[PDB]
């Protein structure tokens, strides 16, 4: 019976409800999406979701609040992507 | 911080 | 711009829009969700949604027509479960 | 067929 608990998985938008998972090979929370982008939580966010960075919660429920479209300049970088990685950086609030 | 940029801010 | 392409991730019911995965360590394709309960997809499913029994398609929307649950009671079955494990077989269309 | 039986059909 949770008629509002539906999740965006994709072409996310300000105010998707959408799922925020632990990526372990980023070592980063990123959206649960179909699409091979990524969409890495910005780090701002992580203490409105009661999360922390770097027992590990493997995923809570947001709000998309802001989404920038981003590429990695460096190899080492912080989101263990490859140089070039075009990626987005999501900013999300938690969910009723 | 330079290890990114941003090509698009938010719309 | 997907308004209504929004997914049930537990609780699941009749007419809810769902991702299918397949699932690797089951050799089957079932719901993707947060909760642990296993909802594997019903054989019967399978030729609607354009999928193969046993290139292997990882990932389809549909929705759900039907749920049963179900125990296994042979420590050798379908599913690769252990003896005992109370699970959902869910019955799925496909999605416009 | 009988590796699972079928606790609660279809509500
Ligand atoms: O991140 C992996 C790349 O994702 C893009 C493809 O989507 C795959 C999904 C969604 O991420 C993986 O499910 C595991 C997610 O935690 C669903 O597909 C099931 C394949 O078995
Ligand atoms: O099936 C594994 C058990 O699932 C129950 C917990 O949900 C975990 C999820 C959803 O299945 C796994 O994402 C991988 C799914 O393909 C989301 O949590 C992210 C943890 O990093």
């Amino acid at each position: 019976s949770r008629h509002s608990e539906k999740i965006a998985i994709r072409d996310f938008q300000v105010g998707d409800l959408v799922l925020i998972i632990l990526d372990e090979r980023h070592d980063n929370y990123v959206l649960f999406t179909v699409s091979p982008t990524l969409y890495f939580l910005h780090s701002e966010s992580l203490p409105a979701l009661d999360l922390k960075p770097g027992s590990r919660r493997p995923w809570v429920l947001g709000k998309v609040m802001e989404k920038e479209y981003c590429q990695a300049k460096k190899a080492q970088n912080r989101f263990k992507v490859p140089l070039g990685t075009k990626f987005y950086r999501v900013k999300a609030v938690s969910w009723n | 911080d330079s290890d990114i940029v941003t090509l698009e801010p938010p719309k």
